[PDB]
This record gives structure tokens, C-alpha cells and sequence, in this order.
């Protein structure tokens, strides 16, 4: 009736008796209103590395890196570069296979 | 600067906003910043550091947009992102 | 019949290199300006 | 009628609009009679229809389809716009009979 | 600052792929 | 306060090119007409260059064509863009009309009528511009079409008198051909402006055929960069045709000078008229042949009245999809038969293919449409 937490700057502004000290309504029950959600369905997951730059051993901190429960297979676990050379490897072997079949079909026919 | 001086002093009227400022200052800053220190921090704010800070925070950023209601004329994210910068400054 | 052969093939490989340089640029620009759209997920919340 | 039933089920599967989560009445061409029958719909069926159309539009934008578990099945395909459409053709044919006389 | 280098690179790879038949390769013979 | 919505030029540009709502699901086929627009621009540019060093004086007209190919620097290049851009123009035009037949875009009646008027105009300009370089093939095609136009009773006589301008080959014929080939592309551009203006009030069609007001996006910057990519790809294909294989589409026999006393062993226009020539190789009647060609083009304009189905696009219509693809198939059969000599067994293939084309346009799509109507429980 004196102060209510509001005003988008996190401040105790001034409100009314039915606005500050009765934030609930005078409705009987929760009526057949349109439903609510505050949940982004993007399912975004961020994994931090947080490694050490010294110690000259570097195996136990790669051990921490590869023991993760992301569900990713270990040949896409490094992130960018393994995905890059896996994509290029599979692309060049598909191109090589189709050019191999084209070469074999061209060699099957005579001149 | 004058509007911010009036905003910082005019809010601390009575006991309840002063107590709230004390509580969240000891919870966030770790200390209660006095109003004289607030004026002292306001004092050296001039135009070139204001535009430097605003270019650091507003210029060429990806914003977050929320909308509710008849928002069928609310532009796409490309138009808002393109309006976040200028072509020739 | 063709006194134009060498200059035609000169402009041919110049065109080929220019097109192979400037086509992935427009492809990446189109993919950016449509990947703003292809990440959109929609939901329907009727009052039931 | 087992010949017609299985062929209708196969033709519904091969028509393709069940793969994008549509009913039959969403696929109709919107003439003035179809738009008038749309205008006579209740609000909940109207909102369902426009959400299904929007879902179809941004599903075929990506050239993708719905997963097979949530395709529109043949038994749950409801002919919601059909009686309003029949009523609209009834009034239009009555109006053209009165204009002919 | 890019197009002239592009033009001379395309021209240079053109005489690299085509050797012994262009007119610019027999400048030493007659002049 | 903003210049995009208070300045009249920027208001027109914003309202017709930037903030125009477009469906978010249109495929690459919707680029094609825009390509046709810039294809027009390319020809006009080359047309300006062909206003430079071309004379309408038969022997020296062919000599001026050879001088454009040799004496004028980058003149051969302009001539080859003009020819291969006419080829690319008809490729894009055929795919544009195929999009219109497939995705139910013929329900826009006046846009369809402006389109078919544009299509008559552009076939006339292409044939008439084929006459201008004055080869043997252009001569013999011109004589065949003018005699076919003179075969009609008491109407074609004054048209031959105005067009040929004399007793035999003279310069007046080529001047009036060059005048008409100069003038009518600008009329094509005017009807393209009317085409866009009639499209603008009803919106663009999506491939699903549904009402796309639920999901619409601004034209800029999505379809702007999409059309830029399409323009770059079309330029790549056109310059690949010009700079690498300049005469794989062109008829080789056009390049020797015209002699009326000799008869060439195989008369042939370019490929984009050949299917129409197949109709001219279908029935042995002159005025019946002209009626067959005119009705075979005008049946596209009569096509929006034959839509008997309650759904617009062919995306959800598999039987009519099969019918459309055998329609494209036997149209390809006609455009292959048209470039063949008149011998066995090309005559029976051409006649049955023309009959099948007329049947697959006219009579069989209503039956397929009412079958589609019955198989989904909507037909009485
Ligand atoms: C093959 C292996 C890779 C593969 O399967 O790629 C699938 C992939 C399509 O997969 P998708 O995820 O379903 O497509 C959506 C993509 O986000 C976007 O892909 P899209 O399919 O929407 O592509 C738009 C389309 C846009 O095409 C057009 O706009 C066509 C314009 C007219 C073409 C010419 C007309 C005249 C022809 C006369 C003859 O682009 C193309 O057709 C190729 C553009 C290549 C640009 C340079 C790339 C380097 O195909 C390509 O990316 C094609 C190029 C690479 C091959
Ligand atoms: C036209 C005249 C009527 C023709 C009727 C036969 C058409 C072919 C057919 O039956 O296709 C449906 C196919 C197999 O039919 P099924 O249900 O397994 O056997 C009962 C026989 N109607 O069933 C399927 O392909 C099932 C499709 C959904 C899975
Ligand atoms: C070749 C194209 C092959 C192809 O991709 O066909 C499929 C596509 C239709 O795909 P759609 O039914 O939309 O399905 C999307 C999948 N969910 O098919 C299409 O998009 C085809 C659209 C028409 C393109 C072909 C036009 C052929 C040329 C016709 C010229 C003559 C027109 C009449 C002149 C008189
Ligand atoms: C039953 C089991 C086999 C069928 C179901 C398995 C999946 C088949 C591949 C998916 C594509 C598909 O459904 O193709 C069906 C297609 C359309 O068939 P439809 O037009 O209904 O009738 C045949 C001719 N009218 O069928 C065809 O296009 C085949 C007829 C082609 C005629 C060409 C002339
Ligand atoms: C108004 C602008 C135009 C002018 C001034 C013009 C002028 C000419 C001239 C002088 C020629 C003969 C020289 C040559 O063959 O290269 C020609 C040829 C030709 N024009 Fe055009 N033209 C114009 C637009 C068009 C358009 C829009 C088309 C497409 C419908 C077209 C199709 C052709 C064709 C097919 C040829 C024959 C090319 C060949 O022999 O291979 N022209 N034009
Ligand atoms: C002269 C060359 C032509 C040009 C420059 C041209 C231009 C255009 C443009 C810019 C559009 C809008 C973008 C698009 O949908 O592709 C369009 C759409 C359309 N055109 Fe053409 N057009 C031409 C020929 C034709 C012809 C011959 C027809 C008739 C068969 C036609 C019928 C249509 C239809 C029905 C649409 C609407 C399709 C849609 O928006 O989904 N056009 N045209």
C-alpha cells in the first residue's frame, strides 16, 4: 500500500492497497485463460574448456576434456576441426567413389 | 546528468527506499555507495566517453527482441540487426 | 570462321575464375540471411 | 468395399498433405465460397486451421516433413469445413435460382 | 587493388596451360 | 520523418520492392521471371550495340554482320550474347510457364492473359530477329512464314504487300523487319510492367497453393539476395554458352549467304520454335495449320477455365502430376521431331504426339481432376 517492487530498475516504487499488498486477484479460481510458458525450446548447451596453459604434461587436462557426457562421439568431440576434416574426408571419398564408377562404366564400353 | 542527479536523490526519500538501497548495495556492491560518491562518479561523465561507452554497448550488437500482441508489423531480425549499425557512420 | 578463338577462351577462364570466386560469397550471404529464418521454431498454445 | 477402402488409404498416404500435418479441408482452394465457409467457422477451429497452415508453410520452407509418428492419420481426419461449405453452396444455388426466376 | 592482379593471374595460367602455340611465344624468332 | 515513407520515389520503391509481403516458402522457380526481366535488359543493351553497326541492305547487311563479328572490338561477343541470350530467354520463359501450369498460378486470370500476350509478342520478336541476319535459313523460314500468312483468304495479301514491300526481295522488307524488331521489345517491357502491376494487388503464390497470409516475410533482404544469386548463376550459364560453345544451339547453315535459287536439304528454325514446327508437320492443311498453331498457343489462355479441381496446386495431386510430366515428355518429343526430316517413322510419331499433346492439355486434365475430386470424397 506504500511500496511495491517494480519500475524496471529494481526499485520500491509507490502502489495502491489492492496493487502492492494484494498481488493476487479477487477472482474465484484460475479461469479458462490462454496458457503460459517462459521456456525457450532451443535446447542450447554450452561447454566450457577451462584448461591450464602450463605444466608441460597436457594429458590430464585433455583427459578432463574427453570425459564429457555430451553424447557426442569422440570424433566430433573437439568441436570445429574434427567435424571439418571428417566432412571433407567423406565428401572427397564420395566424389572419388562416384568418379570411380563413372571411370569403370566408361572403361566398360569400347571405342 | 541533471536528470540522473534528480533520479538518484529523489528516490531516497523516507526510510523504505533507503533501506532497500542499503540492502542491495551490501548484497551487490559489497558496500553502501554514498550519494556524494554517486555525484562524484556522475561528475566526469561528458560527451566523448558517453559516445565511446554507447558505441561499446549499442553499436553493432545482436539484440534480444520480445513482443506480444498484434506484432505483425514488428520487423524481422535482419532489419533490427541492420538498424543496429550505419553504413558510413 | 573464328578469328576470335584465343580471346574468347581468355575471357572464358577469366569468367570461370571470377564466377568461382564470387559465387560462394553470395551463397554464404544467402545462407546467413536465411539461417536467421531456418532456426525458427513455432509453438501453438490454445486455451483448450 | 475393401477395394475402395485400401485404395483410399493408399491415396491419402501418397497425396502428401498428411506428411505436413494437414487435414483435408486445409488443402482446398480458397474461392469466395470457401472463404465464406471459413468466415462462418468457430474461433477454435479457425485458430487450429491457421496454425496448421503456418506449420505447413515453414515446414516446406526447409523442404522437410513431420516425423512419421505425428502425421495426420486417416481415421482422425475430420471434415470440419464440409457442412459450412455445403451450406454456402446451398445458399449460392438458391440465390442463382431466385435470380434466374 | 585486386582486379589487375586477377587479370594477370588468369592470363599467366592461360599461357602456362597453353605452351608453344600462342603468338606471344615466338616473339624471339622474328623480332 | 524517414525518407523511405515520405519521399514519393522511395515510397514507390519501398512499396513495390522492399516491404512487399512475400511467402516464405517459394522455391528457386520463383526467381525465374525476375531472371526474364533482366534477360530483357541484356538484349536491350545488345540491341543498342546492334543499332550501331548494322545496315538494312541485304548483301551488305550480311557483310555488316561479319564486320560486327570481326571489325568492331567485342562485337562478336555482343552478337553471341544476343543469340545465346535469346536462347536463355526462351529457356527461362518455358520454365516460367511450366511453373505457372504446375503450381496453380493460372488462377490469376488477368496476369495469365498479360502473360500469354507477352508470349505471343516474344515469339514474334524472336522469329523476326531471326530474319534480320539474312542467311539462307532465315530467308527460307521468312518465305515459308510469309507464304503461310498469304495462304489465308483476302487478309494476308495486304500483309505481304506491307511487309515485303515489292515484287521480290528489296530493302524495304528488311527495314520494316528491323523497325518492328526494334519497337516490339519495348512493348514487351511495357506489358511486363503491367504484368507486375496486376500481380501486385493479389500477392505471390506459394508452392503449396494455400493462403500464405499466415507466414509472410519482406522481400528485402531474403529474395533480394536470392535473386542476386539467381542472376549470378544465370550470368554464369549464359557466359559459359557464349565463351565456350558459341554455336552448339545455333543452326550452322545460317552462316552462308542466302540464295533463292537453291533449296536447302533440311529447313530448320531454332529449337524454341521447333515444336510449333512439329504442328506444322502434323496436319496437311494451311489455314488448318495456322489455326492449330494459334489454338495450341491460346490453349494456355483457355487453361484457367478448365480447372475442375477444388485444390489449386499439383503438389497434392499425384495423378495430375503424372499427367503433367508426360505432358512435358511429349512436348520434348515434339521439339525433337521438329528438328528431324519428314520421313518414316517421324510422321506417325509427330502426328500421334501432337494429338496426345492436345488431348493431355484439353480433355484429360478435367477427367483427372474429377478423379482427384472423387478419391478424397468431395465429388457428387
Ligand atoms: C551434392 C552433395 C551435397 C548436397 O546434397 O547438397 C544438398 C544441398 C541442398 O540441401 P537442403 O538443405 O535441402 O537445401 C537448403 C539449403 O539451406 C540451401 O540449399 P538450396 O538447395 O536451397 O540452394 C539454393 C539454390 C538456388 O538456386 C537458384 O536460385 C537457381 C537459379 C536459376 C538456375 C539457372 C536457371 C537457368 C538454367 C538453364 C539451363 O542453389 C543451388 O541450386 C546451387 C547454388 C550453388 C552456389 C555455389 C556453392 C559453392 O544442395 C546444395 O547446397 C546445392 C549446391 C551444392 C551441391
Ligand atoms: C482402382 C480400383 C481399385 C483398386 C484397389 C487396389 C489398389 C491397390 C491396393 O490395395 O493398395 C493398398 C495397399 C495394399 O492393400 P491392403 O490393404 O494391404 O490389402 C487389402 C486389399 N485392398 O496398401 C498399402 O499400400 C498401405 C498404405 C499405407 C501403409
Ligand atoms: C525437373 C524438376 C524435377 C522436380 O524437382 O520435380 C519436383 C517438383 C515439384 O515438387 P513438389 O511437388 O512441390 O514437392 C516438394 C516435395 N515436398 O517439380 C517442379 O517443381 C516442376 C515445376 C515445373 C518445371 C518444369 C517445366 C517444364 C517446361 C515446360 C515448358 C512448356 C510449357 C507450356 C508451353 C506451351
Ligand atoms: C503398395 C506398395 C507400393 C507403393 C507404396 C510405396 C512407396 C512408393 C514410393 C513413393 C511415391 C509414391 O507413392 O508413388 C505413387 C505414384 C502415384 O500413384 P497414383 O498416381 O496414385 O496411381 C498410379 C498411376 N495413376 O505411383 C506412380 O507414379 C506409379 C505410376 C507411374 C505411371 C507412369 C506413366
Ligand atoms: C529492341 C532491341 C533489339 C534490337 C535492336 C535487336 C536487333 C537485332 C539485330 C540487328 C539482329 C541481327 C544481328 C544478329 O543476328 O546478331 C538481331 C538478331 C536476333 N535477335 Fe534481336 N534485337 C533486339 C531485341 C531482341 C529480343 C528481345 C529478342 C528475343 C526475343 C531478340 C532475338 C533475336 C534473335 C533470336 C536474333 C537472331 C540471332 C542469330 O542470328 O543467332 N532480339 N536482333
Ligand atoms: C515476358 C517475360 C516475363 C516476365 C519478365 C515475367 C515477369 C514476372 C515476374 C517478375 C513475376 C513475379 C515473380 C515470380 O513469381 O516469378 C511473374 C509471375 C508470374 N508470371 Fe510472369 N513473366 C513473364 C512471362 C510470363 C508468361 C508468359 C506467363 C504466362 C504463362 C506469366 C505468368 C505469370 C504468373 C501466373 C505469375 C505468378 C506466379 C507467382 O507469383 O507465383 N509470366 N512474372
Amino acid at each position: 500500500m506504500y511500496y511495491k517492487f517494480s519500475s524496471f530498475t529494481q526499485k520500491l516504487a509507490g502502489a495502491w492497497a489492492s496493487e502492492a499488498y494484494t498481488p493476487q486477484g479477487l477472482k474465484p479460481v484460475s479461469t479458462e485463460a490462454p496458457p503460459i510458458i517462459f521456456a525457450t525450446p532451443t535446447k542450447l548447451t554450452s561447454s566450457v574448456t577451462a584448461y591450464d596453459y602450463s605444466g608441460k604434461n597436457k594429458v590430464p587436462e585433455l583427459q578432463k576434456f574427453f570425459q564429457k557426457a555430451d553424447g557426442v562421439p569422440i570424433h566430433l568431440k573437439r568441436g570445429l576441426p574434427d567435424q571439418m576434416l571428417y566432412r571433407t574426408t567423406m565428401a572427397l571419398t564420395l566424389g572419388g567413389t562416384i568418379y570411380c564408377l563413372i571411370a569403370l562404366y566408361m572403361a566398360s564400353q569400347p571405342r | 546528468k541533471n536528470i540522473l542527479r534528480n533520479a538518484l536523490v529523489s528516490h531516497l526519500d523516507g526510510t523504505t527506499p533507503v533501506c532497500e538501497d542499503i540492502g542491495r548495495s551490501l548484497l551487490t556492491y559489497g558496500r553502501r555507495i554514498p550519494l556524494a560518491e554517486w555525484e562524484s562518479r556522475i561528475q566526469e561523465v561528458d560527451a566523448q566517453m558517453l559516445r565511446d561507452i554507447c558505441s561499446k554497448y549499442f553499436y553493432d550488437q545482436c539484440p534480444a527482441v520480445a513482443g506480444y500482441g498484434p506484432i505483425e508489423q514488428l520487423p524481422d531480425y535482419n532489419r533490427i540487426r541492420s538498424g543496429m549499425f550505419w553504413l558510413r557512420f | 570462321s573464328e578469328p576470335e578463338h584465343d580471346h574468347r577462351k581468355r575471357m572464358g577462364l577469366k569468367m570461370l575464375l571470377m564466377m568461382g570466386l564470387l559465387l560462394p560469397l553470395t551463397y554464404a550471404m544467402k545462407r546467413h540471411k536465411w539461417s536467421v529464418l531456418k532456426s525458427r521454431k513455432l509453438a501453438y498454445r490454445p486455451p483448450k | 468395399s475393401k477395394w475402395l477402402d485400401g485404395f483410399r488409404k493408399w491415396y491419402y498416404n501418397a497425396a502428401g498433405f498428411n506428411k505436413l500435418g494437414l487435414m483435408r479441408d486445409d488443402t482446398l482452394h480458397e474461392t469466395e465460397d470457401v472463404k465464406e465457409a471459413i468466415r462462418r467457422l468457430p474461433e477454435d477451429l479457425y485458430n487450429d486451421r491457421m496454425f496448421r497452415i503456418k506449420r505447413a508453410l515453414d515446414l516446406t520452407m526447409r523442404h522437410q516433413i513431420l516425423p512419421k509418428d505425428q502425421w495426420t492419420k486417416y481415421e482422425e481426419d475430420k471434415f470440419y469445413l464440409e457442412p459450412y461449405l455445403k451450406e454456402v453452396i446451398r445458399e449460392r444455388k438458391e440465390r442463382e435460382e431466385w435470380a434466374k426466376k | 587493388f585486386f582486379e589487375r592482379a586477377f587479370d594477370q593471374g588468369a592470363d599467366a595460367i592461360y599461357e602456362h596451360i597453353n605452351e608453344g602455340k600462342l603468338w606471344k611465344h615466338i616473339k624471339h624468332k622474328y623480332e | 520523418t524517414n525518407m523511405r515513407k515520405t519521399h514519393p520515389l522511395f515510397k514507390i520503391i519501398n512499396h513495390s520492392f522492399i516491404d512487399l509481403p512475400a511467402p516464405s516458402n517459394i522455391s528457386s522457380w520463383w526467381n525465374f521471371g525476375s531472371l526474364l526481366g533482366v534477360c530483357l535488359m541484356v538484349q536491350i543493351i545488345t540491341g543498342l550495340f546492334l543499332a550501331m553497326h548494322y545496315t538494312s541492305d541485304t548483301m551488305t547487311a550480311f557483310s555488316s554482320v561479319t564486320h560486327i563479328c570481326r571489325d568492331v572490338n567485342y562485337g562478336w561477343l555482343i552478337r553471341y550474347m544476343h543469340a545465346n541470350g535469346a536462347s536463355m530467354f526462351f529457356i527461362c520463359l518455358f520454365l516460367h510457364v511450366g511453373r505457372g501450369l504446375y503450381y496453380g498460378s493460372y488462377t490469376f486470370m488477368e496476369t495469365w492473359n498479360i502473360g500469354v500476350l507477352l508470349l505471343f509478342a516474344v515469339m514474334a520478336t524472336a522469329f523476326m530477329g531471326y530474319v534480320l541476319p539474312w542467311g539462307q535459313m532465315s530467308f527460307w523460314g521468312a518465305t515459308v512464314i510469309t507464304n503461310l500468312l498469304s495462304a489465308i483468304p483476302y487478309i494476308g495479301t495486304t500483309l505481304v504487300e506491307w511487309i515485303w514491300g515489292g515484287f521480290s526481295v528489296d530493302k524495304a522488307t528488311l527495314t520494316r523487319f528491323f523497325a518492328f524488331h526494334f519497337i516490339l521489345p519495348f512493348i514487351i517491357a511495357a506489358l511486363a510492367i503491367v504484368h507486375l502491376l496486376f500481380l501486385h494487388e493479389t500477392g505471390s503464390n506459394n508452392p503449396t497453393g494455400l493462403n500464405s497470409d499466415a507466414d509472410k516475410i519482406p522481400f528485402h533482404p531474403y529474395y533480394t539476395i536470392k535473386d542476386i544469386l539467381g542472376i549470378l548463376i544465370m550470368f554464369l550459364i549464359l557466359m559459359t554458352l557464349v565463351l565456350f560453345f558459341p554455336d552448339m544451339l545455333g543452326d550452322p547453315d545460317n552462316y552462308m549467304p542466302a540464295n533463292p535459287l537453291n533449296t536447302p536439304p533440311h529447313i530448320k528454325p531454332e529449337w524454341y520454335f521447333l515444336f510449333a514446327y512439329a504442328i506444322l508437320r502434323s496436319i496437311p492443311n494451311k489455314l488448318g495449320g495456322v489455326l492449330a498453331l494459334i489454338l495450341s498457343i491460346l490453349i494456355l489462355a483457355l487453361m484457367p477455365f478448365l480447372h475442375t479441381s477444388k485444390q489449386r496446386s499439383l503438389m497434392f495431386r499425384p495423378i495430375t502430376q503424372i499427367l503433367y510430366w508426360i505432358l512435358v515428355a511429349n512436348l520434348l518429343i515434339l521439339t525433337w521431331i521438329g528438328g528431324q526430316p519428314v520421313e518414316h517413322p517421324f510422321i506417325i510419331i509427330g502426328q500421334l504426339a501432337s494429338i496426345s499433346y492436345f488431348s493431355i492439355i484439353l480433355i484429360l486434365m478435367p477427367i483427372s481432376g474429377i478423379i482427384e475430386d472423387k478419391m478424397l470424397k468431395l465429388y457428387p
